[PDB]
């Protein structure tokens, strides 16, 4: 089960992890984060 | 528990020093006697910050008074609110140093550093947990400049570990006071740079602009000036005194409006101000203090704020306010015109609150200003120094007290690499 | 004849220009 | 017995403090005196005592929020050996804190700590309140969850610090502070909570239409969320959520252990009788991401683990089917390894409100906390602030010389960055 | 100390190229630090002082305060490398009344001031590489009425690179010089 | 290998190597800052 399932999916997950380097993570998250500050500074309210 | 040593050297510190105590024994009700009169619990519970009890349950101030004229404290003493001091705290001389440097810091004011550093070494030794050392003096003068800075140099390697708030008034643009201010002045900030820990900058000049297009006093006398200057001093220290929601004591704020070890010349400025031909019409909130507060015309500093970035500014406000008031003014200060603060430190404004007002006012702020635009009073000096450098002149007094000519070169080489990083820090962008 | 902060690269070379100055 | 020992740290500890023992003892009947209201009733009450004493830490390095509570309406609830105060505070500096003059104080501190350990019979768990921008909440918090991690095994460790908001802050060292503080609760904390001082601000001005809050009305209402969760230890009901519960049920990973906050019910004394509020529409005002205490939107990421706690009169029934209307909306979105994402907890005793508080007398409080991948989006922002600061090594030599080294910036920053990676992995989805 | 060991001619106090070059010296050091560094032009190991302050980080050739050290010889040459930045040394030397005179060279001052007890010197220096010739006996000849005996001091507190420190009798150059003390070996 | 570091060494400069024995440091500082490329190469390739 192991090397079958979880080591071939584990490999999966950390190879593309570790495709992505950090800088677009932190990039993406910041861009994200200030459209929702932007959204909740210009309009009154968000909602879901 | 914490606790600061007032030290007051020559003509401007103690006229000055004079009024601050005037408004803190009014703060905490110590009469003119110097017995406690007060109608608040609160004012009692942090005396020790300031006063020493003595008998009769009266308080004398722990302040040092120094000059090496006899003159001023004969004002000081015989003057109101002048038997609080304690007279062997006045510590002063007979000769005279005379708006010279070399005497008040080399020949003439040497001979009373062992005096006065023995009388502060008393008060320092026997209060329990020590803050620092305020010390209220001129740069313009010799007599409080020269042996103002010793003291502030002696201070530091007796006690290393404590801060240095210096309150300390700069020649005026427009005018002169004494034909050797740009002597002094360039060779008492050299002497501050690596001994005070941070710095108040103040001149006579803006507060006049204050005292009439504000307060509208067309004839503002000395004690006027004084007073303001008096208000802007109690608002430094106004957390540690007294209670509140964020309390922020001395290195609280030199922790925050410090960025680099020398750039640590600050810009002052009390924010409700008004004349009586507008008082009933002022609505007093935080939206009308902090306009107040960040106009160019509200800082006790000749120069313009407008010309360069707030590297870091604080503002200590006093008064039963809410926070969030607090929280969105100064934030709304930021991103309406984000092009006079600097951009590498985000959230330049640090804000602190106190439940107490001052007496007579239901709200008050005192605002602290780390501006890169001070650059140009430094500018204006230096400026000043090499016209009067480069042909001798009033320079044969001060190498005539063993003082070599190297010490001249020393001063402003460390005021010109004083306004060099100013410039580069500007200019500076990340990313 | 012929990695560091402002600041230190203002500290480390200011003693040459208090020499040079005078 | 079972039991949790709290500590509170710094200036938003232990106002968070007064705010929280204030509410504690009126849900007990606790008078502010200590005493709860023919021959055994005289020795009961002054040579015996029937005062309950809290085993609560006030510990802070600045006396003037420490004496305030011993000066103020609470000052016969505490212990005077108690409360700890000190001679200087930390001072923004988390070199202060930890190293130069938290290192006096910590080992004073850990000695009420063995005594309120030896006063209970049984311990489940460790409250920890402070404010991760501040240099006593960052720097004696981490110094003392360092200890507290030694002397101390199987004791769990419950954080709730006070994150800085994104846009105000109160500081300007503020993100170096925060950055240092957040390498200690990866480590060291078993559950950290996230709390945004902004966030609380939009849920008084917005759904309790107070248009001028201070920090007296915020931690009023974050009382009301630290309360709710300890709320089935000291009350009884239909489903019982401990502190062991906890753990077991919002940590997939032991390094994922940041959880958000929400309180549904935020409805003022003139709103509240035209506000229908049952079960079903308080929930989905749980999740509203207005009603929650981070400045985050949950719909960036995607929730891991929700534990829904509910106090008053909520019969099973209607908690089942405000779990089946979240999980159907397409907005709220889970991860897709957690099919049974929600533990529901029921507390009979409705939740009682603060004389001259602001929030009315409801029936029905959800108290909503969560895992969420969205945690990253708050550090992602946090770190952008600390990038720039660091780059130009400003407010440096504050904490270099203040025993602290160089590497030591370094090396939190490292942990935060494998912490952003470390939720872009947990998050990561398996399709077809 | 080293008064029983006295040798004729020349007397090295202080050589860095060695197994153990502070043998006999002691350290001190404030905001700075001590290094053995192989210079670029000579391309040989030399030992480095480096200090934010000039009077905070020092080297003093006697490590007890109490002892004391002795040599006859009126000169004492010191081969320094001009670093463009402060430079500082201090000799103390027993007169003939049994007095201790400190004379102290200094890069920050420009005129020289003579107090009972403390002499200081300005030192002006070339580009480079350099050797600087204190003459015991004319410069206490020249501040005080006394004679030279002995000297009981000489510390180092400066920002500087130093090698081949070391006292002499008279003026010796480079074509008398001995085999190891060149630095330049033309 | 030695070729290439002696035809490098022949335009470099007599470069002033480390001290062998780096008696004092009285800061202790260490370690000095990397630059910013290298330093967010090295902790890209630390976090994979
Ligand atoms: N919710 C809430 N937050 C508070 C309160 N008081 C302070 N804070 C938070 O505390 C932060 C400021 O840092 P402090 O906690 O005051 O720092 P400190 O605890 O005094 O630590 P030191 O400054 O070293 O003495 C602000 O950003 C607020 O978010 C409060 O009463 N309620
Ligand atoms: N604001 C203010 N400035 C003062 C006061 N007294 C003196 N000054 C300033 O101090 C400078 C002269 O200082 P001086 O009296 O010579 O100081 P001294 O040399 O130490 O005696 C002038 O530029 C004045 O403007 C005062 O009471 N208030
Ligand atoms: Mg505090």
């Amino acid at each position: 089960w192991s090397t079958q399932v979880f080591d071939t999916i584990q490999g999966r997950l950390q190879a593309a992890v570790d495709a992505r380097d950090p800088a677009a993570i932190e990039s993406r998250l910041k861009t994200q984060y200030d459209q929702y500050l932007h959204t909740t500074n210009t309009k009154v309210a968000v909602f879901r | 528990m914490r606790e600061i040593v007032h030290i007051q050297g020559g003509q401007c510190g103690n006229q000055i020093g004079a009024k601050f105590w005037e408004v803190v024994s009014d703060e905490h009700g110590i009469d003119p006697t110097g017995t406690y009169h007060g109608d608040s619990d609160l004012q009692l519970e942090r005396i020790n910050v300031y006063f020493n009890e003595a008998t009769g349950g009266r308080y004398v101030p722990r302040a040092i008074l120094m000059d090496l004229e006899p003159g001023t404290m004969d004002s000081v003493r015989s003057g109101p609110y002048g038997q609080i001091f304690r007279p062997d705290n006045f510590v002063f001389g007979q000769t005279g140093a005379g708006n010279n440097w070399a005497k008040g810091h080399y020949t003439e004011g040497a001979e009373l550093i062992d005096s006065v550093l023995d009388v502060v070494r008393k008060e320092a030794e026997s209060c329990d947990c020590l803050q620092g050392f305020q010390v209220c003096h001129s740069l313009g003068g010799g007599t409080g400049s020269g042996m103002g800075t010793l003291l502030i140099s002696k201070i530091r390697e007796e006690y290393p570990d404590r801060m240095m708030l210096t309150f300390s008034v700069v020649p005026s643009p427009k005018v002169s006071d004494t034909v050797v201010e740009p002597y002094n002045a360039t060779l008492s900030v050299h002497q501050l740079v690596e001994n005070a820990d941070e710095c108040m900058v103040l001149d006579n000049e803006a507060l006049y602009d204050i005292c009439f297009r504000t307060l509208k006093l067309t004839t503002p006398t000395f004690g006027d000036l004084n007073h303001l200057i008096s208000a802007v001093m109690s608002g430094i220290t106004c957390c540690l005194r007294f209670p509140g929601q964020l309390n922020a004591d001395l290195r609280k704020l030199a922790v925050n409006l410090i960025p680099f070890p020398r750039l640590h010349f600050f810009m002052v400025g009390f924010t409700p101000l008004t004349s009586r031909g507008s008082q009933q019409y002022r609505a007093l909130t935080v939206p009308e203090l902090t306009q107040q507060m960040w106009d160019a015309k509200n800082m006790m500093c000749a120069a313009d704020p407008r010309h360069g970035r707030y590297l870091t500014a604080s503002a200590l406000f006093r008064g039963r306010m809410s926070t969030k008031e607090v929280d969105e003014q100064m934030l709304n200060v930021q991103n309406k015109n984000s092009s006079y603060f600097v951009e590498w430190i985000p959230n330049n404004v640090k804000s602190s609150v106190c439940d107490i007002p001052p007496k007579g006012l239901k709200m008050s702020a005192t605002f602290i200003g780390n501006s890169t635009a001070i650059q140009e009073m430094f500018k204006r000096v230096s400026e000043q120094f090499t016209a009067m450098f480069r042909r001798k002149a009033f320079l044969h007094w001060y190498t005539g007290e063993g003082m070599d000519e190297m010490e001249f070169t020393e001063a402003e080489s460390n005021m010109n690499d004083l306004v060099s990083e100013y410039q580069q820090y500007q200019d500076a962008s990340a990313e | 004849r012929r990695n560091r902060t402002i600041a230190e690269t203002m500290r480390v070379a200011a003693d040459t220009r208090k020499l040079g100055k005078f | 017995m079972r039991e949790v020992i709290s500590i509170h740290i710094g200036q938003a500890g232990i106002q968070v403090g007064n705010a929280c023992w204030e509410l504690y003892c009126l849900e007990h009947g606790i008078q502010p005196d200590g005493q709860m209201p023919d021959a055994f009733n005289t020795f009961f009450s002054e040579t015996g005592a029937g005062k309950h004493v809290p085993r609560c830490i006030f510990l802070d390095l600045e006396p003037t929020v420490v004496d305030e509570v011993r000066t103020g309406t609470y000052r016969q609830l505490f212990h005077p050996e108690q409360l700890i105060s000190g001679k200087e505070d930390a001072a923004n500096n988390f070199a202060r804190g930890h190293y130069t003059i938290g290192k006096e104080i910590v080992d004073l501190a850990l000695d009420r700590i063995r005594k309120l350990a030896d006063n209970c019979t049984g311990l489940q768990g460790f409250l920890v309140f402070n404010a991760v921008g501040g240099g006593t909440g960052s720097g004696l918090g981490s110094l003392l969850l360092e200890r507290l991690s030694v002397d101390y095994g199987k004791k769990s460790k419950l954080g709730f610090t006070v994150y800085p908001s994104p846009q105000v802050s109160t500081a300007v060292v503020e993100p170096y502070n925060s950055v240092l503080s957040t390498h200690s609760l990866l480590e060291h904390t078993d559950v950290a909570v996230m709390l945004d001082n902004e966030a609380i601000y939009d849920i008084c001005r917005r759904s309790l239409d107070i248009e001028r809050p201070t920090y007296t009305n915020l931690n009023r209402l974050i009382a009301q969320v630290i309360s709710s969760l300890t709320a089935s230890l000291r009350f009884d009901g239909a489903l019982n959520v401990d502190i062991t519960e906890f753990q077991t049920n919002l940590v997939p990973y032991p390094r994922i252990h940041f959880m958000l906050s929400s309180y549904a019910p935020i409805i003022s004394a003139e709103k509240a009788y035209h506000e229908q509020l049952s079960v079903a529409e308080i929930t989905n005002a749980a999740f509203e991401p207005a009603s929650m205490m981070v400045k985050c939107d949950p719909r960036h990421g995607k929730y891991m683990a929700c534990c829904l706690m509910y106090r008053g009169d909520v019969v099973p029934k209607d908690v089942n089917a405000s779990v089946a209307t979240i999980k159907t909306k397409r907005t709220i979105q889970f991860v897709d390894w957690c099919p049974t994402g929600f533990k529901c907890g029921i507390n009979y005793q409705p939740p009682t409100v603060v004389p001259g508080g602001d929030l009315a007398k409801v029936q029905r409080a959800v108290c909503m906390i969560s895992n969420s991948t969205a945690i990253g989006e708050i550090f992602s922002r946090l770190d952008h602030k600390f990038d720039l600061m660091y780059a130009k090594r400003a407010f440096v030599h504050w904490y270099v010389g203040e025993g602290m080294e160089e590497g030591e910036f370094s090396e939190a920053r490292e942990d935060l960055a494998a912490l952003e990676k470390d939720f872009e992995e947990v998050g990561a989805e398996s399709a077809e | 100390m080293f008064k029983n060991a006295f040798q004729s001619g020349f007397l090295s106090v202080l050589y860095s190229i060695g197994s153990k070059p502070l043998e006999i010296w002691d350290k001190q050091v404030s905001n700075g630090h001590i290094k053995r560094i192989t210079d670029a032009d000579i391309q040989s190991s030399v030992l480095e002082i480096m200090g934010q302050n000039v009077s905070t980080t020092y080297i003093t050739c006697p490590a007890d305060p109490n002892k004391t050290l002795g040599i006859k010889l009126p000169f004492l040459v010191l081969i320094i490398k001009n670093l463009n930045k402060y430079f500082s040394f201090e000799v103390q030397v027993l007169d003939d009344k049994n007095v201790r005179r400190r004379f102290r060279a200094s890069n920050y001052q420009s005129t020289t001031r003579v107090k009972p007890f403390i002499c200081t010197m300005p030192m002006r220096l070339d580009s480079g590489w350099n050797q600087i010739q204190f003459n015991l006996s004319d410069f206490t000849r020249r501040a005080y009425g006394t004679n030279y005996i002995e000297t009981l001091r000489v510390q180092v507190h400066a920002n500087c690179r130093i090698r081949r420190i070391y006292f002499s009798d008279r003026l010796y150059s480079e074509e008398e010089l001995p085999a190891e003390f060149k630095l330049f070996l033309p | 290998a030695a070729a290439a570091g002696a035809a490098a060494v022949a335009a470099e400069l007599p470069f002033v190597e480390q001290v062998e024995e780096v008696i004092a440091e009285a800061p202790v500082r260490g370690p000095p800052a990397p630059p910013p490329a290298v330093a967010a190469a090295q902790r890209a390739s630390r976090l994979r």
